[PDB]
């Protein structure tokens, strides 16, 4: 049986859906990885076409190319598992304890080569997958690291967000890598346009979700924390929003709402366009649904 | 246990 | 006289054993699921079904009082400037204080990262005021804020200033005796100064991350010539040390951080 609480629902080119869920409470405190080659089957393990068990929770977790998912760990590591060459087993093939706090998030450059991540022990660290070792540290932020999103248009930069009111860009190429971009409340999730070199949009606490550009635009669309925010795969991005008040938005490029739902019965943790019909979407929350939303385009 | 095992480093 | 204060824990048992196979003494867990945020207002979150914590049953009475020291989420910011943060973080506050108690562990611990935290002190002091004397409430703070640590590495962009933030915080509880410091040890040290004063204080518990540690020659974990100071003059103070962090020095076990740990307390000055 799988644990109670998703806490992750990543998408693959192919069509699978890799579900990466914890259980929060409860004698035991594990956590759990699936992977389903027909998503409308989960979260029925019976039905899933691969699945393992991980030492401890995760946290969040990222696809790393048509095989392979960097996960993060609530215990301070970042692991990093490889699928069979069938899909059938869900292998381990490293796992790091260079992280002295639960590790937020991590991202993984456009590259593919390398990854990056954020701990709640205030430190950025970057890793390169091949070498399987850590390349550069940063402890730039003043509080822990919220959340990491690593650019998909051009390597090697990267946005970071912390509970002290900082938004920094990356740029590890050139010495004194950090910026710091602004417009407040604090930010709490990050997204890249994926047509458009340098505009992005971060949400706040407050659930206003703000569309910049590196070189504001804003709009309240919830009433309570941002969670998260995945633009489609659309020419025209539907940048769609999650937030703690059990609620998906769909907006237009404008910041202005154009679809919402509220099929969850909790927090809303992850949504992710599917890649085989743009319309569908995926979204999994702590209520232990997988809802699949039509959103009218 | 081994000599220097507490050795103050430089 | 020293604990691991891990902040994942699988199982309640294992944990507990292996820590103690390292030769520690009391452990300094979660309460909580560091990353369960829970709501207390706005429907359908505040009907979340199901079991909110392990049960007690898992440690007899007497493992409780002696061996588990709790910590409070990370995600509880009763200082906040949105409302309903606010909100959430008193009621999850004074949820995880009174699952303490009732678990009745011997010292809890609570963060210190800002310099407002009225808020916190009033929650504190409604709790305090219950009639349970079950708890001490140890409180983190850092030699140095982290905004005074950071690397530098930022392109676009006073050391008292966390004993400010102690001594207010210890004033508005009015120096109640339940009330002691966890002062947390940084790579680099103030003045002499702020440390003598510093020792003035209840000091109660020294967290020493291993991220501090330097490496010997043969490749052991050690302590640079000027930490040997303040961590004797702390061992004067009988003050109980929490190793946190992971193993840094990967090649040699955990344990190792705390056998040299021993050796300052067995070579201490006569």
């Amino acid at each position: 049986c799988m644990e109670r609480q998703l806490e992750a629902a990543r998408y693959r080119s192919d069509g699978a859906l890799l579900l990466g869920a914890s259980s929060l409470s409860g004698r035991c405190w594990a956590g759990s990885l699936w992977l389903f080659k027909d998503p409308c089957a989960a979260p029925n393990e019976g039905f899933c076409s691969a699945g393992v068990q991980t030492e401890a929770g995760v946290a969040d977790l990222t696809w790393v190319g048509e095989r392979g998912i960097l996960v993060a760990s609530d215990s301070g590591a970042v692991e990093l598992w490889e699928l069979d060459e069938n899909e059938t087993l869900i292998v381990s093939k490293f796992c790091k304890y260079e992280h002295d706090d639960i590790v937020s998030t991590v991202s993984v450059l456009s590259s593919g080569t390398q990854a990056v991540s954020g701990s709640k022990d205030i430190c950025i660290k970057v890793w390169d997958l091949a070498q399987q070792v850590v390349l550069s540290s940063y402890r730039a932020h003043a509080a822990q690291v919220t959340c990491v999103a690593a650019s998909p248009h051009k390597d090697s930069v990267f946005l970071s967000c912390s509970e002290d009111n900082r938004i920094l860009l990356w740029d590890t190429r050139c010495p004194k890598p950090a910026s710091q971009i602004g417009c407040g409340y604090l930010p709490t999730s990050l997204a890249w346009h994926p047509q458009q070199s340098e505009v992005f949009v971060f949400g706040d606490e407050n659930g206003t979700v703000s569309l910049v550009d590196t070189k504001v635009l804003s709009s309240a669309v919830h009433s309570q924390c941002v969670t998260g925010l995945v633009f489609s795969p659309h020419s025209v991005p539907f940048l769609a929003s999650l937030s703690e008040d059990c609620s998906l938005a769909v907006l237009d490029s404008s910041l202005s709402e154009l679809f919402r739902s509220q099929a969850h019965r909790d927090f809303v943790r992850d949504a992710t366009w599917s890649p085989l019909n743009h319309s569908l979407l995926t979204t999994v929350g702590w209520d232990h649904q997988v809802v699949h939303h039509v959103v009218p385009t | 246990t081994v000599a220097g095992q507490f050795e103050d480093a430089d | 006289s020293s604990g691991r204060d891990l902040n994942c824990v699988p199982e309640i048992a294992d944990t507990l054993g292996a820590v103690a196979k390292q030769g520690f003494d009391f452990l300094c867990m979660p309460v909580f699921h560091p990353r369960f945020k829970r709501e207390f207002i706005q429907e359908p979150a505040k009907n979340r079904p199901g079991p909110q914590t392990r049960s007690d049953l898992l440690l007899s009475g007497r493992d409780w009082n002696t061996l588990i020291v709790g910590k409070l989420s990370p995600w509880i910011r009763p200082d906040s400037k949105v409302e309903k943060i606010r909100r959430n973080s008193e009621a999850a506050m004074l949820q995880e204080l009174n699952f303490g108690a009732y678990l009745g562990l011997p010292a809890f611990l609570l963060p210190l990262n800002q310099e407002d935290n009225t808020n916190l002190a009033r929650v504190l002091t409604n709790h305090i005021h219950t009639g349970h004397h079950s708890s001490m409430f140890w409180m983190r703070v850092p030699l140095v804020a982290p905004e005074d640590l950071r690397d530098d590495i930022i392109e676009n962009a006073g050391e008292e200033k966390t004993w400010m933030w102690w001594h207010n915080f210890r004033t508005l509880c009015d120096y109640s005796k339940r009330i002691a410091v966890a002062l947390e040890i940084g790579a680099d040290l103030p003045s002499n100064h702020v440390i003598d004063r510093w020792l003035g204080e209840p000091i109660k518990a020294a967290i020493l991350p291993t991220s501090i540690f330097l490496t010997n020659k043969k490749g052991f974990p050690v302590l640079s010539k000027m930490h040997q100071r303040l961590i004797f003059r702390l061992l004067k103070l009988e003050v109980q040390f929490i190793i946190t962090g992971t193993n840094h020095h990967s090649e040699k076990e955990f344990c190792s951080y705390l056998q040299y740990l021993e050796y300052l307390s067995q070579n201490r000055p006569p």
